[PDB]
RNA sequence: GGUCAAGAUAGUAAGGGUCCACGGUGGAUGCCCUGGCGCUGGAGCCGAUGAAGGACGCGAUUACCUGCGAAAAGCCCCGACGAGCUGGAGAUACGCUUUGACUCGGGGAUGUCCGAAUGGGGAAACCCACCUCGUAAGAGGUAUCCGCAAGGAUGGGAACUCAGGGAACUGAAACAUCUCAGUACCUGAAGGAGAAGAAAGAGAAUUCGAUUCCGUUAGUAGCGGCGAGCGAACCCGGAUCAGCCCAAUCAAGCCGAAGUGGCUGGAAAGCUACACCUCAGAAGGUGAGAGUCCUGUAGGCGAACGAGAGGUCGUUGUUCGUGAAACGAUGACUGAAUCCGCGCGGACCACCGCGCAAGGCUAAAUACUCCCAGUGACCGAUAGCGCAUAGUACCGUGAGGGAAAGGUGAAAAGAACCCCGGGAGGGGAGUGAAAGAGAACCUGAAACCGUGGACUUACAAGCAGUCAUGGCACCUUAUGCGUGUUAUGGCGUGCCUAUUGAAGCAUGAGCCGGCGACUUAGACCUGACGUGCGAGCUUAAGUUGAAAAACGGAGGCGGAGCGAAAGCGAGUCCGAAUAGGGCGGCAUUAGUACGUCGGGCUAGACUCGAAACCAGGUGAGCUAAGCAUGACCAGGUUGAAA
RNA sequence: GUAGGGGAGCGUUCAGUCCGCGGAGAAGCCAUACCGGAAGGAGUGGUGGAGCCGACUGAAGUGCGGAUGCCGGCAUGAGUAACGAUAAAAGAAGUGAGAAUCUUCUUCGCCGUAAGGACAAGGGUUCCUGGGGAAGGGUCGUCCGCCCAGGGAAAGUCGGGACCUAAGGUGAGGCCGAACGGCGCAGCCGAUGGACAGCAGGUCAAGAUUCCUGCACCGAUCAUGUGGAGUGAUGGAGGG
RNA sequence: UGAAACAUGAUUGCCCGUACCGCAAACCGACACAGGUGUCCGAGUGUCAAUGCACUAAGGCGCGCGAGAGAACCCUCGUU
RNA sequence: GCGACUGUUUACCAAAAUCACAGCACUCUGCCAACACGAACAGUGGACGUAUAGGGUGUGACGCCUGCCCGGUGCCGGAA
C-alpha cells in the first residue's frame, strides 16, 4: 500500500508559520525562511533567558550605586557595609527601596557606613 | 542559409513509403513493430 | 456508467400501467405510464409536475414563454398497484391461459 | 490675558511595514469512480473460401467514434425476450413494431480498393490489360513452388518453445585465458503449447528401468591466471505415465421468500413501535445507510440451432579452462566386425558387470498469457498502463520519441423574463433544500495580486531575530502568566553541504505546493530478543479439503573427535617411542523449528549523475562526391595559330 | 556533543477487531490566548456536503528545505527591452457600438532585369460570394492568408499514362552464399530526355490551347463510291 | 472477284493534372522571420554599348504600432 | 619572403606559405594484369583499357643542377 504525504506536511508547515508571525517579509510567509529564522531565534531565546538574568542584575546595581552616591556613599562601600552589619538584603529589593522608598534608603545608608568604620 | 528539409514528393514516397518499407526485411519488421505501438501513422504512404 | 446497468436494463412495468410513487416528495400518487425508458431506467407518470422555461427561440414564438409539464423519473420510486389495497405492492408472475403470462400480488391480478 | 524670549513635545504619509477582515489567482487536500495494476483459473491460433491491418465509402443533417460494405449504422432463417425502438450523440423531421419489433444467443447470405496480393505494372489503396460465358449491365479465371490428379505451401501472432548465428559493457578492484553468457540481439520453423521419448542408459546394489517437471541430494562431489568465481549426478520423495511400428456438460433465458405505522428531513433506505422471510444477510441502484421497493442472490428449470561405429588432425559439450582425457559431437583425411559378434564402465590391461548404434511416430504432466473471468492488508487523477483513454496532439526526412487531460444536481427541473453592454460579463427573478451547485459548474490549501481597518513609519546603519520596558488597540480556549501592534534598549555572523577551520567574497537554492532515496528475494550465513517441543527439534515438493487447515519423513539441523588420507576412535596425529597441536573428560552447562530485528553474502542493493562499450536498424529531401540527363553566362576589352 | 551503537516512543496509510459518530451534518480546509517532556493531540467557533474519529493488533511505496533534484503554478527583473529594415505619408469622404490602422477619393513617397508578369517544386481551400471578431495579427481593428457557411476547378490536340528508352532499379531459368540474403543475360520499371493532332477571340464574383462563338487538325470503326492485286513482322537496312 | 492507296459523309474522343499562393505572409527557415528556392518574359529616356547606373511606363507597393521631443550616449551619413 | 600560374580548402573564429596542378622521378604490373569492394571458385571496378597502358609513392612550372655514406632497417638477388 502507498501512503502519500497527504496531510502531514501541510500540518508541520502551518505549525511553523503560526510560530512565524510578526516576522518581516518572507520570514513570516515562506516555510523555509520561517523555520530557519526560528533556528536562529532558538539560539536567541535560550541565551537570552540566562542573559536577562544578567541584565536585570546590572540594572538593580546601577540604581543602588546611584542611591549610595546620592548621599556620599559608593555602591561598593554601601553594599559592603550592608554585608558588614550582615543586613542580608537581595539587591533587587535594594533597588526597590532605593528608588521608591527614600528615608528607608537613608537609614540603610547610615547603617552601612556605621558598620564600616 | 538554406535548410535541411526540402520536400520532394517522389523522394519522400520512394524512400519511406510502403512498397518501399515492405521491399526489405527490416521494413516488414519496422511495419509490424509500429503496428503494435498502435500507430495511426503507419508509414508516409498513410499521410 | 448506465442506470439500467445494475438493473439488467429491465423494466419491471410497462407503458400504460398505473403507478404509485414510493419514496420522494410525491409519496403515493397515481399515474398512468406515459413514457417508460428502460436503459436509462427513467419513466413518466402523470403526477410529477414542473415549470420549464424554453428560452428565447424566436421560431416558434418570438419571445420565450414557459410551460407547465412534467419531469420524468426513476423506476425505483415507481410502484405497480394492487387493485384491492393499491399501495406498496410487489409482484408475482403466474400464467393465465394458454401461453399468456401475467402478474399478481398476494391476490391477483393487474 | 497680549507681545517678545528660552526650552520641550504633537499631528500630516507620497509610499511602505506587522496584524486583521474580505475577495482574486491557483488546483494541493478530502470524497468519489467511468481507468488501471498484479495473482489464480479458464480459454489459445487466423489466412489463397483473401488473414492480421488498412484505404475509400454506406446516414434525412455526418466532422470524430462506432457498425457496415455499392444488398453498405445493415439483409434472410431459427431460438430466447415481450414493449418499446430509431448507434455513441445528448438534434429535429421521417418512421418501425404485440402478424412480436429493439436487444440477446445461433447459423447463413452480400463484403468495393489496398495489403501473403496473386493476371502485368506501381510511389500500398492506384494504372493498363488478355481469356471464358452474357443481350448488355455483369461473373469467373489469368503468381510461384510440391504433385498424375485431388490437394498442400506463401503471410500474421504479445510472449512460451526449438534451431542456424551469436555481442559487448561488466567482474577478476588494471587485462588477455576467464567471467559476464549461449545472456542481448538477428534469423529459420512450429504449435496451442513445444521440446524431449521407448536405453550400445544411468550406474555399483550382480539395483533401477523412455522422457519432460518439481522437491531433494547440494554450494556436496568436482572446475579454475586452483584467482575472481563456476557447480553436477546417482539414490531418496512427488507430478504424470505408453509405449507403437518398420528395413534382408458449458453457450441465450426463464422462475424465484418475506413490512408497515408514526418521526426528523429538501428527500427514508436512517430513528422508532410492532411485524414477517431465510437453502435467499454477496452485491449494486433508489433524493442519507433498504435482508422484506428494484435488479438480484440460495434454489429450481433451461432451448430448435450451439459448443465439448572405430581411428588421425582442428574443436567443442556437459562441474570438463589439454589436465592422466574417458564418451558423445561434427570439418577434413580414413570409412572394421554382424553373434565363438558389437558398444560402455573417465587414460590404458585382464577380469567382471550394465548394454543391442547404423530407421520413424508418440498423449500425459511442463512454459507462456494478446484475450475471458474471479479475487486483493494493489492504485484512485504528479498515483494507477503512456492514456479515466491517445500512441492521438506535438517533435522527428526517418527509425523512432510522445503529453496534461476527471467531478453542476437527487433529478436539467440547464435559468422564460426585466436590467447596464455591440459583447463579454454581471445584478435580479424563477427552479432547488442549497444557485454559500449556474454550466470557466465538489471540496478550493500555498506561493502570488489586490480593497478596507487597526497600530506604526520620512536624522536612519539592518541575517531582520531575540529579550526587557513604555505606548496604543482588542477581549468567543480571552481581563492576565493576556492577545495584536508598536517605540526605546540590551544582545545578536542566513541554512545546508564540504572542511584543519564558514556569515563567509566557498557549494546548492526565485517562491509554494505535490512526487522524491537504506528495499526486496533466498527456505543461504551468523548473531540478539522471543516462543513451541526439548536429547531431542523439523519438514519440502506434493495430496486432499478450502468462507478453514490437515496430511505429507524425502531430506535438514543436533548426535565424536583427530589425520594429508587410508583409517583409528575418547581418543587421534606427527614419530620408533618421547615431547607436543588438535580433542574428550572437563571443577560445569542443549538442541532445533518458527518468528521480529541488528549485520553478512550473491542480484540493480540507498537514490541521482557519466565519458565511454556492443548488437540490430534508420539516414545522401543537409553536406561530400559518382552516374544519366537538361539547363544557364548583359555588355565590353585583348587580338594566338593558320 | 560530530561520525557511530544503544533505549523509549510521536504521525501516515492499508488491514483484522471492538467502542462508536454522522444530512440537527463526515472527511478535508480556515482562524485561535488550551493540553502533553517532544515528536503531537484536544475544546469551540466558520467552511464543506457524505462519509469518518477512537483502542488493540498486523503489514508498509511511512514523515523532505535542500540533490545546478522532477511536475505545476505563481512571483523578481518591469510597466523596463523590443513591436522585425529610415520605400513616407497627408487631407477629405464613408462605415461602425467604437477607426492613426477597414472602404471610397484626391494627391505624395518607393520598386521598375522588380519590390512587374508567367511557370515548376512544395503547400492544400489559403481562390470567389455572403457573413463573423474569441483567439491568430507584435498596436488597432468594423479588417485579414484567421472563424462560419455556400459556391469555384471542365481538354481527343497543353502536361503525364494508354508508346520509347538513360543512369539507376529490377529480373523466371542462371551464378553464389551459416540464415535473412548477395549477384546476375534477355525482359521489365524508370524522365531530367525521344515521340506527338489547334489556333484566334469572348466571358462567371471565382475556370480556360478545356467552356462558349468562328474557322482548323489527328487516330479510330462503318458506308457509297475510285477499287481491281497485293497487304508488308517478334527478324533485315535506312532514318531517328 | 475486294489488296493496298484515296475522296467524301457518318461516327467515336479513355485516364488522372488544371482553383489559388508560387523570389514568398500562402513552399523550406518553430514566426505574417532583412535568409534559402530552379527556368521563362522583363518597356522607355539618357548613356561607346549593356540585363550596367540615374529617372520612369505597365504593374506592384509605402514592408500591420503610433505620436511628439530635439540632452548624454549609440548606430549610418555630410562638411570641415 | 612564400608559392610558379587559373584553380582548392577548415558549412558556423584560420583562404594562406595548405591542397591540387602540368612536369620530372623510383618502383610495381604481360591480362582471369597488378591493385580494390567483397558470405563468396559468385559478380564487379581496374577496362570493353594492353606496357606510348594501368597502380602506388614522392617532388611540384621553367632554367643551370641534384654531391658524399649500402654499416643498421627496408628492398632486389645469391647459394655452400
Ligand atoms: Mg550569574
Ligand atoms: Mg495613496
Ligand atoms: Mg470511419
Ligand atoms: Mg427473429
Ligand atoms: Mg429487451
Ligand atoms: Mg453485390
Ligand atoms: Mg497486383
Ligand atoms: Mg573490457
Ligand atoms: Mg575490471
Ligand atoms: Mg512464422
Ligand atoms: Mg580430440
Ligand atoms: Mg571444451
Ligand atoms: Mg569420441
Ligand atoms: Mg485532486
Ligand atoms: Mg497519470
Ligand atoms: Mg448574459
Ligand atoms: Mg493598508
Ligand atoms: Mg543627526
Ligand atoms: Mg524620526
Ligand atoms: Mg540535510
Ligand atoms: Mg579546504
Ligand atoms: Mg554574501
Ligand atoms: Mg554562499
Ligand atoms: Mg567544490
Ligand atoms: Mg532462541
Ligand atoms: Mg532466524
Ligand atoms: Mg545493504
Ligand atoms: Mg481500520
Ligand atoms: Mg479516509
Ligand atoms: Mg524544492
Ligand atoms: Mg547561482
Ligand atoms: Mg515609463
Ligand atoms: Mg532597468
Ligand atoms: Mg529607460
Ligand atoms: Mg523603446
Ligand atoms: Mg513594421
Ligand atoms: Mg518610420
Ligand atoms: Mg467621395
Ligand atoms: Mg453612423
Ligand atoms: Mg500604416
Ligand atoms: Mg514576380
Ligand atoms: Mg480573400
Ligand atoms: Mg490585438
Ligand atoms: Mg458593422
Ligand atoms: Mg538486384
Ligand atoms: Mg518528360
Ligand atoms: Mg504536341
Ligand atoms: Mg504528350
Ligand atoms: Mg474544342
Ligand atoms: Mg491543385
Ligand atoms: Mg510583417
Ligand atoms: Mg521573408
Ligand atoms: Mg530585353
Ligand atoms: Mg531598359
Ligand atoms: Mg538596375
Ligand atoms: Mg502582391
Ligand atoms: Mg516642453
Ligand atoms: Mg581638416
Ligand atoms: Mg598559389
Ligand atoms: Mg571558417
Ligand atoms: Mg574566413
Amino acid at each position: 500500500p502507498r501512503a502519500k504525504t497527504g496531510i502531514v506536511r501541510r500540518r508541520r508547515h502551518k505549525k511553523v508559520l503560526k510560530r512565524a508571525k510578526g516576522f518581516w517579509g518572507s520570514r513570516s510567509k515562506q516555510y523555509r525562511n520561517a523555520f530557519q529564522t526560528l533556528l536562529n531565534a532558538a539560539t536567541y531565546e535560550y541565551r537570552d533567558r540566562r542573559n536577562k538574568k544578567r541584565d536585570f542584575r546590572r540594572l538593580w546595581i546601577q540604581r543602588i550605586n546611584a542611591g549610595a552616591r546620592l548621599h556620599g556613599m559608593n555602591y561598593s562601600t554601601f553594599i559592603n557595609g550592608l554585608k558588614r552589619a550582615n543586613i542580608d538584603l537581595n539587591r533587587k529589593v535594594l533597588a526597590d527601596i532605593a528608588a521608591r522608598e527614600p528615608e528607608a534608603f537613608k537609614a540603610l545608608v547610615d547603617a552601612s557606613r556605621n558598620a564600616r568604620q | 542559409m538554406k535548410r535541411t528539409y526540402q520536400p520532394n514528393n517522389r523522394k519522400r514516397a520512394k524512400t519511406h513509403g510502403f512498397r518501399a518499407r515492405m521491399k526489405t526485411k527490416s521494413g516488414r519488421n519496422i511495419l509490424a513493430r509500429r503496428r503494435a505501438k498502435g500507430r495511426h501513422q503507419l508509414t508516409v504512404s498513410d499521410e | 456508467p448506465s442506470a439500467g446497468s445494475h438493473h439488467n436494463d429491465k423494466l419491471h412495468f410497462k407503458k400504460g400501467d398505473t403507478v404509485i410513487v414510493l419514496s420522494g416528495k410525491h409519496k403515493g400518487q397515481t399515474g398512468k405510464v406515459l413514457l417508460a425508458l428502460p436503459r436509462d431506467q427513467k419513466v413518466v407518470v402523470e403526477g410529477v409536475n414542473v415549470i420549464t422555461k424554453n428560452v428565447k427561440p424566436s421560431m416558434t414564438n418570438p419571445q420565450g414563454g414557459q410551460e407547465q409539464r412534467e419531469l420524468a423519473l426513476h423506476a425505483s420510486k415507481v410502484a405497480l398497484v394492487d387493485p384491492e389495497t393499491g399501495k406498496a405492492t410487489r409482484v408475482r408472475k403466474q400464467i393465465v391461459d394458454g401461453k399468456k403470462v401475467r402478474v399478481a400480488v398476494a391476490s391477483g391480478k393487474t
